[PDB]
């Protein structure tokens, strides 16, 4: 997934 | 990979009237409690713009007319009503899993009235021809919608392969399309035929329009 | 504000090698990922490498693993793309971005401007200008048109006016073409009143910067 949001 | 599938591939909407863009992928975009599927929307000469993230989310700045929609495999970015600012290509993107992968792409043209093709033909010049090679050119000149075709005919006989077209952006004036067609052969096989014609066919025109010349007048 | 600048693009060879870098100022640089994404001309956007705040997770897409490779310096709050055995289709503008940043139950996103990286093995070349003149038959139906063709150059871009860029009305520059023979064509037409063609003349100002080239071709019909 994508870091910058946040999982 | 993931593939995203955007339809459609070129939007064409009058301004003030609504605007729906569907982007599909391949696998599931879920993970958690989001889909990590963004919107963008990137003008010409411009960085892409965050429009829509996780789904439906609307970015700080974008305005109301700007909602996402949809889960798992299916989202939909919709425009209540389109505006002259929102005209653009519209990209989605997954960042559910590496790699990231974006959609083709959605064009989002000016719907405007339907318009023929003025036609013209260009014979080689005289200079090129002292180079070896000849370039005969076809000139579609304000036209809409932007689907047309041209056809490229030495002798009645139609090419294939040794032409490219080129097609401007929609005009920001009058919202036309200009397409031009270079037809590239060496000097040679140039002088071999005598009739060049460019045929096209594009729906401004009830029948397709033929523009030739014939070597050396 | 804000600010993501990219350098380190520009002209290389196939097999050659460019190293991109994005400064990152007024951002915490280091508490985040960032990626690269590139775009070919006329093309759509294709993502290329991300590399974690942690900086031990970075991956990169299959089209540049092996020869790209994502890095970034936390001392100096600047990302890199170190780009060996480059090839045609690397050529693109490329863009530093932390994509989507979802904290604090808000959405925010940054993006550079962009930097181009072309990626050929022609020889800079100014372009040859012919004339692409109407029929005088043509030119009796009230308006008339003529352009320029420009032939084989590299690289991009030429820029053309007309009447050394007095008229704009009317006139069409299309976008280049890249040839087989690596070097680019397109033409630039525009059409005029039949009329104020004996009174007048129409010249085309093809100015091409990477030759240092500025040429001036007068079209008329017949």
């Amino acid at each position: 997934a994508n870091p910058n949001a946040n999982p | 990979d993931i593939v995203m599938t955007q339809s459609p591939l070129s939007l064409p909407v009058s301004p003030g009237e609504p605007a729906s863009i569907s982007c599909r992928s391949t696998q599931s975009l879920i993970f958690g409690e989001h889909n990590y599927l963004d919107w963008y929307l990137q003008k010409p000469g411009q960085s892409p713009q965050l429009l829509i993230y996780l789904a439906s989310n609307r970015a700080s700045g974008v305005p109301d007319r700007f909602s996402g929609s949809g889960s798992g495999t299916y989202f939909t970015l919709k425009i209540s009503r389109v505006e002259a600012e929102d005209f653009g290509v519209y990209y989605c993107v997954q960042t559910v899993q590496v790699p990231y992968t974006f959609g083709q792409g959605t064009k989002l043209e000016i719907k405007r009235t339907v318009a023929a093709p003025s036609v013209f033909i260009f014979p080689p010049s005289d200079e090129q021809l002292k180079s070896g090679t000849a370039s005969v050119v076809c000139l579609l000149n304000n036209f809409y919608p932007r689907e047309a075709k041209v056809q490229w005919k030495v002798d009645n006989a139609l090419q294939s392969g040794n032409s490219q077209e080129s097609v401007t952006e929609q005009d920001s004036k009058d919202s036309t399309y200009s397409l031009s067609s270079t037809l590239t052969l060496s000097k040679a096989d140039y002088e071999k035929h005598k009739v060049y014609a460019c045929e096209v066919t594009h729906q401004g025109l009830s029948s397709p329009v033929t523009k030739s010349f014939n070597r050396g007048e | 504000e804000v600010q993501l600048l990219e350098s380190g693009g520009g002209l290389e060879q196939p097999g050659g090698s460019l190293r991109l870098s994005c400064v990152v100022s007024g951002f915490t640089f280091s508490n985040y990922a960032f990626n690269w994404v590139r775009q070919a001309p006329g093309k759509g956007l294709e993502w290329v490498a991300i590399i974690y705040r942690s900086g031990s997770r970075m991956y990169h897409a299959d089209s540049v693993k092996g020869r790209f490779t994502i890095s970034r310096d936390d001392s100096k709050n600047t990302l890199f793309l170190q780009m060996n055995n480059l090839r045609a289709e690397d050529t693109a503008v490329y863009y530093c971005t932390t994509l989507l940043i979802y904290e604090s139950d808000v959405g925010v996103d940054f993006w550079g401007q962009g930097t181009l990286v072309t990626v050929s093995s022609a020889s800079t070349k100014g372009p040859s200008v012919f004339p692409l003149a109407p029929s005088s038959k043509s030119t009796s139906g009230g308006t008339a048109a003529l352009g320029c063709l420009v032939k084989d150059y590299f690289p991009e871009p030429v820029t053309v006016s007309w009447n050394s860029g007095a008229l704009t009305s009317g006139v069409h520059t299309f976008p280049a073409v890249l040839q087989s023979s690596g070097l680019y064509s397109l033409s630039s037409v525009v059409t005029v009143p039949s009329s104020s063609l004996g009174t007048q003349t129409y010249i085309c100002n093809v100015n091409h910067k990477p030759s240092n080239t500025k040429v001036d071709k007068k079209v008329e019909p017949k």
